[PDB]
């Protein structure tokens, strides 16, 4: 916000070098501030690329720097029948540089290691090192932790089990406080990734000249693994260190492998002994998530939380469906163990192709606000794709999605400026914190100084009404009296090392909407309506008040009664002087706006008391936790007493909620007008009443608040509201609580199939028939103590006309049947048949935690016994299975409301290549017997009648 | 009836008609104190004023040039125009939309060249040996579909840099593969051997020459290989008259951008070919991998669809790379690499059978929404894509465009392409918002109070402030004030407590934060939802406090979107049938379904429930609902009469079907995990022989009447 892109400071290496590729800031014992910065490919003694480190000391027109000396030559030494060789070509020493205390630490992670004996040997890979410097006492010494003495053929014969030729050690490096190095090696145990710790002092304590190969007896690594996921997940691009578990012994180290889980991304939260506290994974496919880490506390809590990189992302955009623009997530650490769940906050960026979030670099208090700020680079950003530097500031919540500043590249193309940023430090010793930016492309190094920030506070004062009939005051120069009222402003600046003499222009303006020969009021001293003074409130803590006074004009030289006067304050800073060059940044309230009026409709009294009424109500009273909770406030305000004056109504928010819309019954064409902010904590949302409200004016207001998530506020939330009137009488109304309750509910839903829904049988191992359970928590809430039975007829046996083979559950839930199921081991009219009846089997699941949206699924397979579907097999048959489950109790504060029950049946029916049942020859004989006799009494008729 | 256009205007013809996009101007002298000049065509009709003087532009879609729609593509391939109209010109009056409609057709037999680009890890070797003769049944098969034919081979293996190279011992660098007694090439990046040429004899000449090299890590970096054989148009040489097929075959993972680090390489890919005589990529150990946005990018200029043709233990990778590059299609290819031609020969007609558009060259100011029109007269709304076609087949796309006032360039031009096709059609976007009046000028006129003022289109603006109806009031003087002309219903502030009563009217004041406007300083600006540091969500323009939605949007936020495109299933149904599409997402009606389509739906009946109809009209030409024609209408599954009852089929299971002659119909449905859905089914299906009592007692009532005559001729002896 405060840094100045004008003068800045220029830092320039030898030529084609990569200058600022890595760079730190290092503090000797005299407490001065220098730059270290590491150029991989500086040119060496033998006329090839070999790097090297630059110690600038400070200097504000920059300039060439010194070149700290290492050791450049390969060494071999021949130990019993081995050889051992070190080649540093192209080894791109200072590609990543630190410092701590009196340390400079600058690795080579491309220097190549080898060992001979008589043929077989143990190939030339990139092992990587780094050099520790003491430039104080001109200590030098090195670290190698993945150089071993093991030829090929042995990791041939053990399947490349730890094979540690490829580390690449080196590539992100950090120093703890306590004084442990630490190094990452992407490249380790064959494209697997681990880190490497050490003791700074157990190093220098620990190295001989001419021993290439050692062990440091403090040294630890971290472990193998076999899980595919972590097969070329590079894990170790990048290392950062943290407080996370809560204990101040302990620290935790956040590891970055941007292509872990077939190129997705994560990052992983481990302890001092290398287990896993936690992991967060990527978004998209090839995003590279987990470039850049940063552990930083936005949010001022005390509690560190997590900033990552993805510069690879891709958008959505209308012209194309994916832009690569890159992201930034941050994840803020919650009270408590509990586990870091979605992003915090997403920040992505704009150009296209621009790679942001490739840097994210803390800079402490930039600002001195009490909340840390952030800067995210973008090396090839901007609309001239050479590169911009955003810096966000931090607050309450976290961070502010809107760039504070955005710093350009005055490098050209291809300068990959923001490549490294670095901050968190005072070089100046100005009491801020400075940055600087790295560009390899064009080999500079830029410092940015950060400015003094000054906070300005104004205010203005004056009489709530005027009555022209009172004249006291009398014009300069003359015996005409007029009307006069005192108008007073107090302008008060405050700060850090703000420079002692400092002047502030303040421009009042009366009646500032009307034409300058239209104005009403002027001011006694000079009859102009604007004034400007000079303040100088240099060391002047307390706020500066002036006074001054103005008068209405006379009744005829205006018309205008009823709009009211407006007076305006501007504070700003003094024109540019000689050499420009702004001393300082002003921000805060530099423009405050302050309304009157004359008074009518007031009475005799000549002075408004108005008397104001508010009544409200709150629908949809029900508030489900982790719900998108639409609230309705209706609002009635009632005005018995006089007109009030800049009549508004204030209504103070609980921390979760939020302001959406809001309608007036009354009246169609009065376009309401509300306004949301944070005023210290809560988002207070103002809606105009009106400026002198009619006599007996009723207004309802119906608005909609959307309450976010809340797990802390308690039983129930609290809305405040209350009416704010600049009227000198009664300048409130009555404080009106709304008090919301809060339950927690939760419905789980049980859903049962059976596959195949229709089988036919014709007429050993049967037709397979499998049913299928599922538990989703459509609900809101969340589920504890989920317990299931399933119950299905038959025991498993031959008898059993179902038999079941297998039983597969899916979603964490543990299950165990009764009876044992699949006794032998298997290398493989509708009749109701139902547990209630036939013999009963019951498999018991249990599940301690059920998350939102998450789904249980239990599928059991069987196939029909052909010995018992042999016998009576002209009988139809529909099998049943039912369900029965419930939870025991919910994960929240608030007890309501027991629930839920589930009752699940599913049915399944068989048929036959047609049914060999006795076809119903009864009725046909019937009617012919029926035919037979009716022939026989209509014959016997006319026989015996003759 | 007032409307808006009388109302928030009524100052010139320029913003009279930049009000709404129905407004008319009478120019022509006439009464003024109708408050003319100002409304719906139909007042001014009723008002008279329409002596050829008339204003009231409205929106065109003429079209430039446009021809019809080939039938065949054989030769003279420079007309084929397989997308009209290919060129039509709009003119958009202000904050005013107009549609207009195009039709895509693939046109039956059309020039095809394929170039393969075939990875030569060790893991390879044998597949190398499965391809040596694959040219000319290549040719042979492909001959079916096209008639010009031409045929390319490429190689990739890695960057040639360590760690990815075998650096020592010094033999390895020319012999890798030393340790198991073998010999090999040198490893390199991209080798082009043989150029597209309808020779089809050269491919099979030009692979087993070719042999196979090895690294170390297990990704492969094919990605250099895809962007410099697009990018390399010449090189390789691409056809512009001909549908383009790159065959990608691989079997290990693939690198991504930022992966150079470990190599040391740091620079940017960029696209610029770096492929010389020398037939190799120069610049792979001083290039970085290219990204996917890259690579997107570069491979939809030149209109080139991929093929993953890779092994199934990566077929989910590259899946999941798949939905992200529009124009792909991916296929498992075998161990040894014999299935390269059935899946090649399938994968042009999947490729085919696929038709979007993408938009190119738009300018922010305007934006597009689309409606699609599959096969038969339905239309999705807010689509831009039909699935499920054929070749020779035509589809129709509705196009509306939507502008946000008038920029100042009066000249813009886009393109709307369909995937991986050279015809395009080109929209030229003019903007009229200026009245023709306007050209009258006379700045200085008698009638403007003497020559003091301007005169336009019947209104005279004067001055800073003189806006009298005969340039008059002036702005100081009009000092006297008159009543029931500056506020609204009397009874409420002047103005809205927001302008000044002046000249007889309110004059709107306060410039900041945007521009006030209304004939009572009602409408303005800055007065509207806040989404995200922007205004009216940052889409479409708020006017008079209204969040007047944009193209694609509809909302009070206008937040909520309109086209359906990400909520399309591969079914060819919306969100799989199962549910409703609202603001870009699924909701599922029907219950225990999930997803983002609402297709994962465990607990679902079959899929042979719904599939009794479909089966109806292939066995019997006849069942009930036949009027719906649900023959063919909804299932795409292919009905085929086969006995075999023995097919191993993973995906596949057992179900039946009840016909009205209560015989089970046994027939298995098979949903292939290339989504080719086939049904097996049973013909004549055995009913059982029920009826054998017809015989019986027609044999009793022959010995019935077998005796009665008997008894007769005993009675007739007797
Ligand atoms: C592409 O896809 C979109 C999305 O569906 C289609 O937009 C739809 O277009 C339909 C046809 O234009 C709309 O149907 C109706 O059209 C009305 C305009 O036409 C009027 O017709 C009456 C008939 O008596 C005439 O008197 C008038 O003079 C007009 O000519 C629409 O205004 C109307 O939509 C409603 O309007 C009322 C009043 O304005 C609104 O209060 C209401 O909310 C609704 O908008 C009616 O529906 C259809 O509405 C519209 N879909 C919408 C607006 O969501 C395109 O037509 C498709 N493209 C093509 C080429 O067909
Ligand atoms: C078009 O607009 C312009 C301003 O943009 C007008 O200019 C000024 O208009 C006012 C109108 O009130 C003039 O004032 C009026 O003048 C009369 C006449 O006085 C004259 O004075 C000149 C000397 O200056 C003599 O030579 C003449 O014979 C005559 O006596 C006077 O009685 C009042 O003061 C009255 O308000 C003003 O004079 C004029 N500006 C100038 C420089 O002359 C312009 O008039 C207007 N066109 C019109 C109204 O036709
Ligand atoms: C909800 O789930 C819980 C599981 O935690 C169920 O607990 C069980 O509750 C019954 C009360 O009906 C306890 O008594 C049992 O009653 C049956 C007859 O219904 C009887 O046959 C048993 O011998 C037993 O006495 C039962 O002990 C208890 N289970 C355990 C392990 O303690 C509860 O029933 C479920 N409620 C509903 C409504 O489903
Ligand atoms: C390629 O695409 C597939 C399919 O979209 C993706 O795999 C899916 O990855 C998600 C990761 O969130 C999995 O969800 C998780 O599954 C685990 C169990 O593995 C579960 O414990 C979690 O709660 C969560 O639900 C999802 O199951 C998985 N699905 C499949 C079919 O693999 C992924 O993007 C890519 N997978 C590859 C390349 O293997
Ligand atoms: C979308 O385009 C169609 C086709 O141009 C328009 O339909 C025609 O509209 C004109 C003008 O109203 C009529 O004279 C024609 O008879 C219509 N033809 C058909 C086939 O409908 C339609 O009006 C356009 N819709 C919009 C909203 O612009
Ligand atoms: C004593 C003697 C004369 C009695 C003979 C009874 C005759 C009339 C009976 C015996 C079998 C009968 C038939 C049996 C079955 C059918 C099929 C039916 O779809 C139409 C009627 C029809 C064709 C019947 C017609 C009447 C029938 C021919
Ligand atoms: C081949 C079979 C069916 C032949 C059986 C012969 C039958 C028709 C004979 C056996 C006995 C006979 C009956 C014997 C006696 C009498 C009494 C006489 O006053 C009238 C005839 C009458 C009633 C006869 C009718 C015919 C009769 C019923
Ligand atoms: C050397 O430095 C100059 C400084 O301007 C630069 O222009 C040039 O590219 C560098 N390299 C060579 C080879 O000169
Ligand atoms: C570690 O824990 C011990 C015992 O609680 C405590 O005395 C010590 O201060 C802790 N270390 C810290 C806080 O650095
Ligand atoms: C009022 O102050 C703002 C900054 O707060 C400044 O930009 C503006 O120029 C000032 N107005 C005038 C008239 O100087
Ligand atoms: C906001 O709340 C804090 C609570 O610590 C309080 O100190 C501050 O005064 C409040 N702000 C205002 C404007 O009252
Ligand atoms: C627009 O804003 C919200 C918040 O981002 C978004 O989720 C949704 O699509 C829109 N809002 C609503 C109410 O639909
Ligand atoms: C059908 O049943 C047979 C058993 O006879 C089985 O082999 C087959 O996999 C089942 N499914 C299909 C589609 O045939
Ligand atoms: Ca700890
Ligand atoms: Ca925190
Ligand atoms: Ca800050
Ligand atoms: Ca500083
Ligand atoms: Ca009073
Ligand atoms: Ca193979
Ligand atoms: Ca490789
Ligand atoms: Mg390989």
């Amino acid at each position: 916000l405060n840094l100045d892109p004008v003068q800045l400071t220029f830092y320039a290496g030898p030529n084609g070098s990569q200058f600022g590729f890595s760079l730190d800031f290092h503090k000797d014992s005299h407490g001065r501030v220098a730059i270290v910065v590491g150029a991989p490919r500086t040119l060496g003694p033998s006329q090839e690329e070999t790097g090297g480190v630059f110690l600038c000391p400070w200097r504000a027109e920059g300039g060439q720097c010194p070149s700290l000396l290492f050791d450049l030559r390969d060494e071999t030494r021949n130990v019993g029948s081995q050889t051992l060789q070190t080649f540093k070509a192209r080894q791109g020493l200072g590609a990543s540089v630190v410092s701590w205390s009196d340390v400079i630490v600058a690795c080579a992670p491309w220097q190549h290691w080898n060992v001979l004996e008589k043929t077989e040997e143990a190939e030339k890979t990139p092992v990587g090192s780094c050099f520790l410097a003491q430039p104080e006492s001109g200590r030098r010494a090195e670290y190698s932790p993945c150089r071993g003495n093991t030829l090929s053929r042995i990791y041939v014969e053990n399947d490349f089990s730890w094979d540690k030729r490829y580390c690449e050690a080196g590539f992100s490096s950090v120093v703890t406080q306590a004084g442990e190095l630490v190094l990452g090696a992407p490249g380790g145990y064959y494209f697997l990734g681990l880190l490497a710790q050490a003791p700074v002092a157990d190093i220098f304590s620990s190295y001989r000249p001419g021993i290439l190969l050692w062990h440091v007896s403090s040294q630890s690594l971290s472990f193998d693994s076999s899980n595919p996921e972590y097969f070329d997940g590079y894990w170790g691009y990048s290392v950062a260190v943290g407080e996370f578990d809560g204990d101040l012994n302990t620290t935790e180290y956040v590891v970055g492998a941007p292509t872990w889980s077939w190129t997705l991304g994560a990052v992983e939260i481990l302890d001092s002994y290398y287990q896993r506290l936690h992991r967060l994974r990527g978004e998209q496919m090839a995003s590279y998530f987990g470039h850049s880490v940063a552990v930083t506390d936005v949010n001022g809590d005390g509690r560190h939380d997590l900033l990552v990189g993805a510069p690879l992302y891709m958008e959505s955009r209308a012209d194309r469906k994916l832009a690569e623009v890159g992201r930034v997530y941050l994840f803020l650490q919650p009270r408590g163990p509990h586990a870091l769940g979605a992003p915090s906050l997403l920040l992505t960026g704009t150009q296209l192709y621009g790679r942001f979030g490739s840097a994210i670099a803390p800079l402490g208090d930039l600002d001195r606000d009490g909340y840390n700020d952030i800067a995210v680079a973008a090396p090839y950003g901007g609309p001239s794709g050479r590169g911009q530097v955003l810096v966000f500031l931090g607050q309450s919540e976290g961070l502010r999605s809107r760039p504070s500043q955005v710093l350009d590249s005055p490098f050209p193309t291809g300068s990959a400026f923001g490549f490294s940023l670095r901050g968190a430090v005072d070089i100046d010793d100005n009491g801020y914190p400075d940055l600087i930016v790295g560009a390899y492309g064009a080999n500079q190094v830029a410092v940015y100084r950060a400015q003094p920030v000054v906070k300005a506070s104004v205010q203005l004062l004056v009489q709530d009404s005027l009555n022209p009939a009172v004249k006291s005051c009398v014009l300069p120069q003359t015996k005409t009296p007029v009307s006069c009222f005192n108008i007073q402003m107090c302008v008060g600046a405050t700060g850090h090392n703000i420079p002692q003499k400092l002047s502030l222009n303040a421009e009042l303006q009366l009646d500032r909407q009307k034409p300058r020969q239209g104005r009403r009021v002027l001011l006694l001293g000079s009859q102009q309506a604007g004034t400007t003074l000079n303040l100088d409130l240099g060391g002047k803590h307390s706020p500066i008040c002036h006074t001054t006074m103005a008068f209405l004009r006379d009744e005829a030289d205006f018309r205008d009664k009823l709009s009211p006067i407006v007076l305006s304050l501007n504070v700003s800073l003094p024109p540019t002087e000689a050499g420009m060059a702004p001393a300082v940044v002003l921000h805060g309230d530099t423009h405050v706006q302050e309304q009157t009026r004359i008074v009518l409709d007031c009475g005799e009294d000549d002075v408004c008391v108005p008397q104001l009424q508010l009544t409200a109500s709150v629908t949809g009273s029900p508030l489900l936790v982790g719900a998108d909770n639409v609230l309705e406030l209706q609002m009635d305000a009632a005005n018995e007493g006089e007109g009030a004056y800049e009549a508004e109504l204030a209504v103070h928010l609980p921390q979760g909620a939020h302001y959406m819309r809001a309608l007036s019954n009354v009246e169609g064409f009065e376009r309401l007008i509300c306004n949301q902010k944070k005023e210290n904590e809560t988002r207070v949302v103002l809606c105009e009443l009106g400026n002198p409200m009619k006599k007996n004016a009723q207004i309802g207001i119906a608005m909609l608040v959307s309450v976010g998530n809340l797990e802390e506020a308690g039983e129930s939330v609290s809305f405040q509201l209350q009416i704010r009137s600049k009227n000198s009488q009664n300048p409130n109304s009555k404080i009106v609580l709304l008090d919301v309750p809060v339950r927690a509910e939760a419905q789980v839903e049980l859903r049962g199939n059976s596959f195949p829904a229709s089988l036919v049988v014709a007429a050993s191992w049967g037709p397979k028939v499998e049913h299928t359970y599922e538990l989703h928590n459509n609900g809101p809430g969340t589920v504890n103590g989920l317990h299931l039975s399933i119950h299905l007829p038959g025991q498993s046996q031959p008898s059993d006309l179902l038999y079941i083979l297998d039983i597969q559950p899916q979603g964490g839930l543990q299950c165990f049947p009764q009876p044992p199921v699949n006794p032998l081991k298997v290398d493989w009219d509708p009749v109701l048949v139902s547990c209630d009846s036939a013999p009963c089997t019951v498999v018991q699941c249990d599940l301690q935690e059920m998350a939102r949206g998450q789904r249980a699924m239990v599928t059991v397979l069987a196939f029909l016994w052909l010995p018992s579907l042999y016998q009576r097999p002209l009988d139809q048959f529909v099998l049943q299975s039912h369900a029965w489950f419930n939870v025991s109790s919910l994960p929240y504060a608030v007890p309501p409301l027991s629930l839920p029950r589930g009752e699940a049946q599913v049915w399944t029916q068989l048929l036959r290549a047609l049914e060999e049942r006795a076809i119903p020859i009864w009725w046909v004989l019937v009617g012919v017997l029926g035919g037979l006799l009716l022939l026989t009494i209509l014959v016997l008729a006319m026989w015996k009648v003759g | 009836g007032p409307n808006i256009c009388t109302t928030r205007g009524v100052s010139s013809c320029q913003q009279c008609l930049a009000v709404s996009p129905m407004c008319a101007w009478c120019s022509d002298e006439a009464l003024p104190l109708g408050s003319p000049r100002c409304d719906l065509k139909e007042n001014l009709l009723k008002d008279n004023c329409a002596p050829e003087s008339i204003e009231f532009p409205v929106s065109e879609a003429r079209v430039l040039e446009d021809r019809p729609l080939s039938d065949k593509g054989s030769g003279d391939s420079s007309q084929v125009t397989q997308v009209s109209p290919q060129r039509i010109a709009l003119r958009l009056r202000p904050d005013d939309s107009k549609n207009f409609s195009i039709q895509v057709r693939q046109v039956e037999d059309y020039p095809v060249d394929i170039y393969y680009l075939m990875d030569l890890s060790y893991s390879m070797k044998d597949d190398l040996w499965s391809i040596q003769n694959l040219g000319t049944k290549l040719a042979t098969q492909m001959r079916k579909l096209t008639s010009n034919l031409r045929i390319g081979f490429g190689a990739f293996v890695d960057k040639p840099v360590s760690p990815y190279m075998y650096i020592s011992p010094p033999e390895a660098l020319e012999n890798p593969c030393y340790d198991m007694k073998t010999t090999c090439l040198p490893m390199f990046g991209y080798k082009h051997v043989l150029t597209l040429t309808d020779q089809v004899t050269r491919f099979n000449e030009e692979v087993k020459k070719q042999s196979v090299s090895r690294n170390r890590d297990a990704p492969e970096g094919g990605f250099d290989a895809i962007m410099q054989a697009t990018v390399c148009d010449e090189k390789i040489g691409w056809r512009n008259d001909a549908s383009h097929l790159l065959v990608f075959t691989t079997d290990a993972k693939t690198h991504i951008a930022l992966d150079g680090r470990l190599a040391g390489i740091v620079q940017p890919n960029d696209g610029q070919c770096h492929v010389g005589s020398d037939n190799h990529y120069s610049a792979s150990t001083t290039m970085d991998y290219p990204s996917l946005g890259l690579m997107t990018e570069k491979l939809s200029q030149k209109n080139i669809n991929l093929i993953f043709a890779v092994t199934e233990n990566v077929v989910n990778l590259y899946q999941n790379y798949s939905e992200l590059i529009p124009g792909t299609t991916v296929g498992v290819l075998s161990m040894d690499s014999s299935n390269v031609l059935q899946l090649i020969v399938d994968a042009y007609g999947k490729i085919r059978s696929k038709v979007e558009l993408e938009v190119r060259d738009l300018p922010e100011e305007l934006s597009l929404s689309f409606n699609a029109t599959c096969l038969n007269n339905e239309v999705i709304p807010g689509l831009k894509s039909c699935m499920g076609l054929k070749i020779g087949d035509t589809v129709s796309f509705s196009i509306e465009a939507k502008v946000r006032g008038c920029p100042q360039e009066k000249e813009k031009s886009f393109t709307i392409k369909p995937v991986g096709f050279k015809d395009s059609l080109i929209v030229q976007v003019t903007f009229d918002c200026d009245c023709a009046c306007q050209a009258q000028a006379e700045p200085n006129s008698h009638r403007c109070n003497n020559g003091n003022g301007t005169f336009e289109c019947g209104v005279c603006r004067c001055g800073p402030g003189w806006l009298g109806s005969q340039c008059e009031c002036s702005e100081e003087d009009y000092r006297p004030s008159q009543q029931d002309e500056c506020s609204p219903r009397e009874g409420q502030p002047v103005c809205s407590q927001r302008g000044e009563c002046l000249c007889g009217q309110c004059v709107c004041h306060s410039s900041d934060f945007g521009k006030i406007t209304g004939k009572y300083c009602e409408c303005d600006d800055f007065s509207c939802v806040r989404y995200k540091g922007e205004m009216c969500s940052g889409h479409g323009q708020c006017s008079c406090g209204d969040c007047l939605c944009d193209s694609d949007w509809t909302g009070y936020y206008c937040n909520c979107t309109t086209r359906t495109d990400t909520c399309m299933s591969s079914n060819g149904l919306l969100c799989s049938g199962r549910g409703k599409c609202e603001c870009g997402s699924c909701v599922c009606i029907q219950p225990g379904s999930y997803g983002d389509t609402c297709e994962k739906c465990p607990t679902c009946p079959d899929a042979c429930t719904f599939k009794k109809e479909c089966v109806e009209c292939k066995k019997f030409d006849r069942g009930a609902l036949h009027d719906e024609n649900t023959c063919n209408r909804y299932c795409r599954d292919e009905i085929e009469s086969v006995k075999e009852l023995k097919d191993t089929g993973k995906d596949a299971v057992n179900c039946t079907y009840k016909n009205e002659d209560d015989c089970v119909v046994r027939f298995q449905y098979y949903e292939d995990s290339s989504g080719k859905s086939i049904l097996y089914v049973v013909e004549e299906p055995e009913c059982p022989k029920g009826p054998d009592i017809l015989v019986v007692l027609l044999s009793v009532m022959g010995a019935i009447l077998l005796i009665g005559l008997a008894a007769l001729l005993i009675w007739k002896l007797l």
